[PDB]
């Protein structure tokens, strides 16, 4: 899990949840990005913002 | 590397052929604020020895200020044009870039520049640009401003009694500064600039008027006893529009016509002020 | 670096990349400070204050 | 504040300085935070003279250091023009717990004032600073 | 190592879409701005101009279109949890409950009763009645028993600190709730934002006005309004716009006076 | 094709160019170092090309450096802006000064400012004044100010900046009054210029003492135009002509004499005034009858130049509405009286500067 | 006071035997002085539940819709740490006193005081939240505030 | 040679390979030479082109680059916001100038000045006369004006820029001008168009003079539109309609002769008019051969056309509710007290 996570782990800002493992995230410098949400996040304490 | 101190500059500073024409002799009336600016500026330049053997404290920086058109960019011009030192004159809206840190790194590029040619006066017309009292933290642009006003504080404050280095700073809406900006230390010196007396009307008319072809039946005297209460930009915009008129009629000597209907046309002061009330 | 030494708002050297925090800097000015730096209030004390 | 090694902060409610305060800036007694870093603390506001703010500052202030203060040694200090202004909350007894006034110097305080910020100066000896004193009737420092 | 990251960029302008090489202009948020190709998983009429999609990080080709932005706040103001409040528990407003219930729950039950006889129900009703009267409790009764989506907008949330920031939670959140098939918004105290216009010289409540206008442009405009019935409760509907309280806009004034 | 041939090998030759990073030169440190800022960008100490001059390159100077190795591969003349080469490039209409009605002494006043010191300033030098570099025309709307500038760009052979306040402004940090400092750099390096700027209360309004963000931008914008018509920096040849109809709403410092001179007001036409424009206007229409303009000028007190246009306009939709080729004295007096009846429903006009 | 903030906590059988919830709000109000904030001060040494306390002078923020968000995010928090006593102080202080930071006026009040109203009893499900208001000037709040 | 251009023109292929990088041309020097900002906010110099002719270039050219050279591949077709691009109508309302009721005078003012002249340009050219330029159709909330702008956009086949006041109140400084500017842009490539303007009152609200605050940007807004109407370059190809139920908050300088030369006056539905709104909005609904709509007209005096069309709307929800399958007049009776939204009172001691 440490390895797939990596290092550095940046933080971003969950904009919107477009599927159970996708979801639109935009990072600190405001750009937006469709990434896939691994199975070992907490998807329950996933809400937008 | 290191580089040299003076080098990396994106403000320059005055050349000789870059210095304005306008003289002291030129600004009518103002003995006042010249004794003041002189005083806080020229004057430390040459006599900071005298300063320190006395006991005063030179101010670090001098905030001119007044209603618009009473004679302060143009004292600046003045003092740049009768300096032996360094003039740096920049404008507050220059600082506000698109880049995001170019605006402190250019203050702290202005501030180096003045150290490294001292003595050195540096002004920045229209100072609430970056020195407004209010910042709005989830906008790029007070974000910045913020920033900009910081380093120019602390470049004030960064300033020992031992650079030679004096800070003019030029407003006409003052009451809209940020009052850190007047803490002892980065300006000390708030010299105002009002509108002109009848005796500083009487000085401005003169010292206008001598440039001009005039003839000897125009009274100045006739104008500067009227009780309205007009700049020395309003004096100019006066003479100017005499000489308007000469020249619309083909004339190169400016007659009395010519400066009663130049007043009237220039004042153009609705009575605003009902007769009841007194 | 100890995990204890790690204080909340001290400036740290993170690595190119792995972002990895291997140095602790001198801890930056105080916002107390910065703010007062600003205020820059007169400094005084009783031997100059009269009547 | 200097003698007593109390920390002295001037709350002047500028927001130039709010980012140093903190990123909320929604409250003033967000401001609490820093204060406890630095206890022993005086909290100083000075009224230039709607309503004033600088009144409603000391409010809140007054108000979480009456009972909801846990650190102790945190001090609160106005300064206004005047006393008949105030709010009447703030001359509620029990709100401030001691009015000092600073009337304008008489003819000895005025010299003493004179006597104080003339030692910075090179002076001739002999200067009559009494006189000068007297010379100046209804003085401030 | 499969599913490549997708940055998320804006259509612009589809050129030569007649042909078999269209090129689309994309607007990658505060990157950039290409032109680019869609990629051969993608039907082109899968892409239209202004909407949003998701392209790669090498050539940016687009690669899925993507659901349009939504104002988290905006997304946060619809309501997942029903109360727990029925119609049982609100006593002495029998016509008052039936006149609700026939706007805003029956033509969504049972929609094929109104088809049928070419009948339109009215898309709009404004509860108003001295405060503690009940307006907020049947609202809550609506949202317990309705089934489509129910958004709970007060009118103090859509005051916003920007010019023209209320007007554009106002037209994202009729845009999010064209987004289902049937949809119900709450306007909780629209005294808010609600007021009528007027013009005190200065800018006397400018911006509210025109997130007022904003509403009520979207409730009864050019542009039809869709399946969203709204619903506002207020005890001042003295100070409410009169282009708000006209029918199209609120077709039903229901009265909550106080009980017999 | 031989001529094909040749351009699609041109095409071929300019494939293998590459772009190069423009950027401005701070200063010159050694025979051979140089340092220089990139337009929106970093700082550099670069090197140059031997070839190159190096004594172009003054400070201030724009640079073309390579993509690499950010040599200063060549020095590039001032830029213009693409809004301001716009501006410069914007096509009035070909309007005439016959094309204005009861505006005589105010187009007198206007080319007394413009056009005059340009082409004889030595008439000025003789009589020992500076002509006057600015002029505010104001009124009530539709009295023909931008008419005005219209017939002035037209006719006047000078450069012309031409551009209207609101669409200076720009949502990015210090790009109006980067604008503004660009337009006036390009009056400078293109004397003898004209700068009207149409509607200047949108930047040019009073400032706000407690306003938000974006009127404090707004308000660096507009003084910095302030420190342009009239800073440290002197202006020569360079004539600036702003228009408005609610010329109390600005700025002081912007009303100031020394920036804003003359203060021409635009005032709504009177009787020999409204009689003119209804001549200009029902000039082209198509008649057949006494026309008696003198009752139509008696029902127009108050009227505008664009309400005597819109009254030639009705009565020649009066015509096309009763199926007629030409219109008749009645059509005006039905199109003068709708009008009127319109101008029921507008504000107070009566603003002037204070 | 102890029937609405302390006994529904400590002795929640009273209430739930008895088939009635506790009593929702408590707004102390009186001359200055006369020991509602003093009250309030004993409720919160003796209770077992988080306490908030803001001044109703805290309640005008600067920039529009500050306030109401403001509000909004003091009984988000309540929520969180429930259960919690709110004591909104000097209530009646976001409406007798006016400052010029205020960019909106009056109305900017009367929204605050809306999304107020929403926050004590509105739409959204409260949890265990109770909330406590001093005044010494009630005449000057809204009625609908307190009812 | 053929097999050379042809060889070249394969390698020029897997140059103009994409994506290309979005670039605006800022310059054209001649020591021939381009001078291009990207997107990505960086200014590059162009000694050559590249493969667009420098003729067919000016500033401010959108034109697509090579993401690697900065190049200059092709030109592109000119930017309009997204926004402005999402407000011009395609579906093109069903609507119709015979369901709008008591209005023919109006829609008659508002067709022969914004349909006329578009169709039959030559009435005016030999009256030598000026078309109308702009139509303002103000009045009390709902008289029919969104609807006939709604019948306006049906029968006709010019671009219709549908748009509200709010949409052009944006965050940021000049945003606003700049919508307002796109759309009048977009109108003219695709002339003859027509922009209707909603709820006006939204930006035109008039310009006041303050010291301390006020909403400068939203007027700045309303002058950008105010030069788009009349201003220095006439723009005399795009009609402008525009809608208000408060006339009396507008700027006068948008109420002017030049900018909005005829304001129609959308009053409330006289007796007759109100008796058609009525039959009009009955049209898909099963009503008895017994209503009386004179008589539903007499009984709705102070009713907009809104109310009217709500009167039918109640009169098939009680309908529905007795359970019957043809609404009678007593349903229209009923309906109209539904609709008067009087408030309930006891006043059973009157006489
Ligand atoms: N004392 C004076 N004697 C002669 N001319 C004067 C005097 N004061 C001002 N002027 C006139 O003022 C004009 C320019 O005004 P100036 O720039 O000095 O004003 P300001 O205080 O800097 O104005 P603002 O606050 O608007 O920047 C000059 O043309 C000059 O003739
Ligand atoms: N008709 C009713 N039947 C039963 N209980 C009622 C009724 N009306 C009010 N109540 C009770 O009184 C409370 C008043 O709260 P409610 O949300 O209904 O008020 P409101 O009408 O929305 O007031 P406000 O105008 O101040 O928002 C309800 O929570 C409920 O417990
Ligand atoms: N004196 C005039 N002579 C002829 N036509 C005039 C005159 N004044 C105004 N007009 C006509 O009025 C219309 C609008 O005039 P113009 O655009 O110059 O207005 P303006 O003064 O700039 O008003 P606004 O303050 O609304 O911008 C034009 O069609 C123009 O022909
Ligand atoms: N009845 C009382 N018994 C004991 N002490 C009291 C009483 N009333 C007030 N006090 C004392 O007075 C102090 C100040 O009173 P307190 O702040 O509680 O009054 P308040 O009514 O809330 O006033 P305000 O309206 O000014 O907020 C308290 O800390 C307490 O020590
Ligand atoms: N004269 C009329 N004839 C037919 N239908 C009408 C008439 N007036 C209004 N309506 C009906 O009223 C409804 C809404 O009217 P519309 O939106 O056109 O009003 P409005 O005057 O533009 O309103 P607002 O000023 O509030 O925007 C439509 O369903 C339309 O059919
Ligand atoms: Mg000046
Ligand atoms: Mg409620
Ligand atoms: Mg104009
Ligand atoms: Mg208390
Ligand atoms: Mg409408």
């Amino acid at each position: 899990v440490d390895d797939l996570r990596g290092t550095p782990m940046s933080v971003g800002t969950l904009e919107e949840i477009i599927d159970d493992n996708h979801a639109i995230v935009s990072t600190s410098v405001g750009s937006e990005h469709y990434v896939s949400i691994l199975s070992f996040v907490d998807k329950d304490l996933l809400e937008p913002g | 590397d290191v580089l040299p101190p003076e080098a990396d500059s994106s403000i320059m500073m005055l050349t000789s052929d870059q210095k304005p024409d306008v003289m002291y002799a030129d600004i009518g009336g103002m003995d006042i604020q010249k004794q003041e600016v002189r005083e806080a500026v020229e004057l430390p330049l040459t006599h900071f020895e005298l300063y320190k053997q006395i006991g005063i404290d030179p101010p670090r920086g001098v905030l001119m200020y007044g209603p618009p058109g009473c004679g302060k960019t143009m004292l600046a011009k003045a003092v740049a044009h009768h300096t032996t030192a360094a003039f740096i004159r920049v404008v507050g809206s220059e600082f506000v870039q698109k880049y995001l840190g170019e605006g402190p790194r250019m203050v702290r590029d202005v501030f180096r520049l003045a150290k490294e040619n001292a003595p050195a006066i540096i002004f920045i017309d229209e100072i609430d640009a970056i020195a407004t009292k209010r910042f709005d933290a989830q906008t790029g642009a007070d974000r910045e401003v913020q920033r900009i006003l910081l380093e120019l504080l602390n470049q004030m404050d960064g300033f020992d009694q031992n650079v030679n280095v004096k800070v003019i700073m030029a407003t006409n809406r003052a009451d809209t500064l940020d009052p850190a900006l007047l803490r002892p230390g980065r300006l000390d010196r708030k010299i105002e600039f009002p509108l002109p007396d009848r005796r500083q009307k009487r000085l401005i008319f003169s010292t206008i008027t001598s440039k001009m072809n005039l003839s000897e039946e125009v009274d100045l005297e006739d104008y500067v006893a009227r009780p309205d209460k007009i700049s020395g930009a309003d004096i100019n915009s006066i003479c100017q529009e005499s000489g308007m008129l000469a020249v619309r009629e083909n004339r190169y000597i400016v007659l009395a016509k010519d400066f009663e209907k130049a007043y009237k046309t220039v004042i153009k002061k609705d009575e605003q002020e009902h007769e009841f009330y007194k | 670096i100890d995990i204890n030494d790690v204080t909340p708002n001290c400036r740290v050297a993170l690595r190119n990349d792995s972002y990895t925090l291997h140095k602790i800097l001198p801890n930056k000015v105080d916002p107390l400070v910065s703010l007062m730096m600003v205020e820059k209030v007169p400094d005084s004390t009783y031997e100059m204050i009269g009547g | 504040a200097h003698h007593t090694d109390c920390t002295f902060i001037r709350v002047s409610g500028s927001e130039l300085v709010q980012k140093f305060i903190g990123e909320g800036a929604r409250m003033v007694r967000e401001l609490f935070v820093m204060a406890r870093e630095h206890a022993p603390s005086i909290i100083f506001m000075d009224e230039i003279d709607g309503d004033s703010e600088v009144q409603r500052t000391m409010l809140e202030l007054l108000n979480q250091l009456d009972g909801f203060e846990a650190t102790k040694n945190i001090k609160v200090i106005m300064a206004t023009n005047r006393i008949d202004i105030l709010d009447s909350a703030l001359l509620r007894p029990g709100r401030i717990d001691r009015k000092i006034e600073f009337p304008p110097p008489n003819e000895e305080a005025r010299l003493d004032i004179l006597k104080i910020h003339s030692r910075k100066m090179n002076l001739t000896r002999g200067i009559n600073l009494r006189k000068i004193a007297e010379l100046m009737p209804g003085a401030s420092g | 190592q499969s599913e490549q990251p997708l940055q998320v960029a804006r259509c612009t302008k589809i050129i030569n879409a007649d042909s078999e090489d269209p090129k689309y202009i994309i607007n990658v948020k505060q990157f950039a701005k290409f032109v680019v190709d869609l990629s051969d998983q993608v039907a082109p009429t899968d892409i239209e101009e202004g909407m949003r999609v998701g392209v790669d990080r090498n050539k940016y080709q687009i690669h899925i279109p993507l659901p349009p932005k939504i104002d988290p706040t905006v997304t946060m103001m619809q309501v997942e949890e029903k109360p727990d409040v029925t119609y049982s528990d609100v006593g002495g407003c029998k016509e008052q409950i039936e006149k609700l219930r026939e706007v805003v729950e029956t033509p969504l039950l049972h929609p094929e009763r109104f088809v049928n006889l070419g009948i339109e129900p009215p898309k709009g009703v404004l509860l108003f009645g001295p405060p503690g009267t009940g307006k907020t409790l049947c609202a809550r009764a609506v949202a317990n028993r309705t089934d489509a989506c129910f958004i709970r907008v007060i009118g103090s949330e859509l005051v916003q600190k920007y010019v023209g920031e209320g007007a554009r939670m106002v037209r994202e959140l009729f845009e999010m709730a064209r987004t289902k098939k049937a949809c119900l918004i709450f306007f909780d105290e629209i005294d808010a934002i609600g007021g009528a216009r007027f013009d005190d010289g200065a800018g006397g409540d400018n911006e509210v006005q025109r997130t007022m206008l904003e509403l009520i442009n979207q409730l009864d405009g050019f542009d039809p309004r869709g399946n969203i019935k709204v619903l506002m409760a207020t005890n001042r509907p003295d100070t409410l716009d009169p282009a708000l309280m006209r029918p199209g806009r609120l077709d039903r004034k229901i009265e909550f006076s106080l009980p017999d | 094709l031989t001529k094909q041939y040749e351009k699609s090998e041109n095409d071929l030759k300019a494939l293998q160019s590459v772009g190069q990073i423009v950027g401005e030169v701070l200063k010159q440190l050694t025979e051979e170092k140089f340092i220089v800022k990139a337009t929106n960008g970093p700082r550099y100490v670069v090197g140059c090309r031997r070839q190159l001059d190096k004594s172009k390159l003054k400070p201030g100077t724009r640079v073309a450096l390579d993509m690499t190795t950010l040599t200063i591969m060549r020095y590039l003349p001032r830029e213009v802006d693409p809004l301001v080469y716009n501006m410069s490039h914007e096509d009035p209409g070909n309007v005439s000064y016959s094309e204005i009605g009861g505006l005589s002494e105010q187009i007198r006043e206007l080319r007394e400012v413009i056009e005059l010191p340009l082409t004889n300033p030595e008439l000025f030098q003789r009589v020992g004044i500076i002509p006057p570099k600015g002029c505010l025309l104001y009124g009530p709307p539709g009295t023909g100010k931008t008419l005005l500038a219209r017939a002035v760009a037209s006719q006047l052979d000078c450069n012309f900046l031409k551009v209207v306040s609101s669409s200076i402004v720009d949502k990015y940090i210090g790009e109006s009054a980067r604008l503004i400092r660009e337009m006036f750099n390009y009056a400078r390096d293109h004397q003898p210029c004209i700068i009207f700027m149409d509607e200047i209360d949108a930047i040019g309004g009073r400032r706000f003492s407690e306003g938000t963000s974006a009127d404090r931008e707004i308000q660096r914008t507009l003084m910095e135009l302030l420190n342009q018509m009239d800073g440290f920096d002197t202006l020569h040849r360079v004539k600036m002509i702003m228009a408005t109809n609610r010329p109390d709403t600005l700025d002081p410092a912007l009303l100031r004499p020394g920036r804003l001179d003359r203060k021409i007001h635009i005032d709504l036409p009177n009787e020999q005034a409204r009689l003119d424009i209804l001549k200009i206007h029902a000039g082209p229409i198509t008649k057949h009858g006494e026309i008696d303009y003198e009752a139509i000028v008696k029902l127009s007190d108050g009227f505008n130049g664009a309400d005597l246009r819109n009254v030639c306009t009705e009565a020649g939709m009066f015509a096309i509405r009763a199926d007629h080729d030409f219109v008749v004295q009645e059509d005006f007096m039905k199109a003068v009286r709708k009008v009127a009846d319109s101008k029921k429903l507008e504000s107070k006009l009566d603003y002037k500067p204070v | 006071i102890k029937e609405s903030v302390e006994l529904p906590l400590t002795h929640p059988e009273y209430y739930e035997e008895m088939g009635i919830k506790p009593p929702k709000g408590v707004i102390l109000y009186g001359p200055p002085g006369t020991g509602k904030t003093l009250l309030a001060k004993a409720v919160a040494n003796q209770t077992s539940a988080t306490f908030l306390r803001v001044v109703g002078s805290e309640l005008i923020q600067k920039y529009l819709g500050d306030g109401p968000k403001l509000v909004r995010e003091l009984f988000r928090v309540a929520e969180e740490h429930a259960p919690s006593i709110v004591f909104i102080d000097e209530i009646d202080a976001i409406g007798t006193k006016r400052y010029d930071s205020n960019s909106g006026g009056e109305r900017e009040i009367q929204r605050t005081m809306l999304e107020l109203l929403n926050q004590l009893d509105g739409f959204d499900s409260r949890g265990d939240v109770k909330v406590i208001m001093a005044t010494n000037r009630i005449e000057t709040l809204d009625p609908a505030l307190i009812r | 040679m053929k097999d050379k251009i042809k060889e070249n023109s394969e390698k020029i292929k897997v140059n103009k390979t994409l994506p290309y990088l979005v670039s605006n041309v800022i310059e054209l020097l001649d020591v021939k030479c381009a001078v291009i900002k990207t997107s990505t906010r960086q200014t590059y110099f162009l000694p050559v082109i590249g493969l667009v002719d420098a003729e067919k270039l000016k500033p401010g050219d959108l034109v697509g680059v090579n993401k690697d050279s900065y190049l200059i591949l092709e030109t592109l077709p000119t930017e309009y916001d997204s926004r402005v691009k999402a407000m011009e109508v395609d579906e093109r309302p069903t609507e119709q100038y015979s369901d709008i009721g008591g209005l023919d005078k109006q829609i008659q003012e508002l067709v022969e000045a914004i349909v006329l002249p578009m169709n039959h340009k030559e009435k005016f050219e030999n009256l030598g006369i000026q078309p109308p330029k702009g139509v303002l159709m103000y009045g009390p909330p709902g008289t029919g004006k969104t609807l006939l702008a709604r019948a306006c956009a049906a029968q006709t086949k010019a671009t219709f820029l549908k748009l509200a006041g709010p949409q052009l109140v944006q965050m940021f400084i000049g945003d606003g001008a700049k919508l307002v500017r796109d759309a009048f842009a977009l109108a003219k490539e695709k002339a003859p168009s027509i922009i209707f303007i909603d709820e006006l009152d939204a930006i035109g609200t008039k310009r006041f003079d303050s010291e301390k605050a006020g909403d400068r940007e939203v007027q700045r807004t309303m002058l950008e539109l105010l030069n788009q109407l009349d201003g220095f370059q006439p723009n005399t190809q795009v009609k402008v309609i525009a809608a208000t139920n408060r006339v009396d908050i507008l700027d006068p300088a948008l109420l002017r002769s030049g900018r909005l030369d005829r304001k129609i006056e959308f009053p409330m539905p006289n007796e007759e008019a109100r008796a058609r709104i009525m039959q009009i909005h009955s049209r898909k609904m099963n009503v008895s051969p017994d209503v009386n709509y004179e008589e539903l007209a007499r009984c709705t005096d102070d009713f907009n056309g809104a109310q009217c069309k709500a009167v039918c709307v109640e009169a098939g929800m009680i309908a529905l509710r007795r359970g019957a399958t043809e609404l009678t007049h007593e349903d229209y009776m009923e309906g109209i007290l539904e609709v008067q939204a009087k408030k309930k009172a006891n006043l059973q001691y009157y006489a």
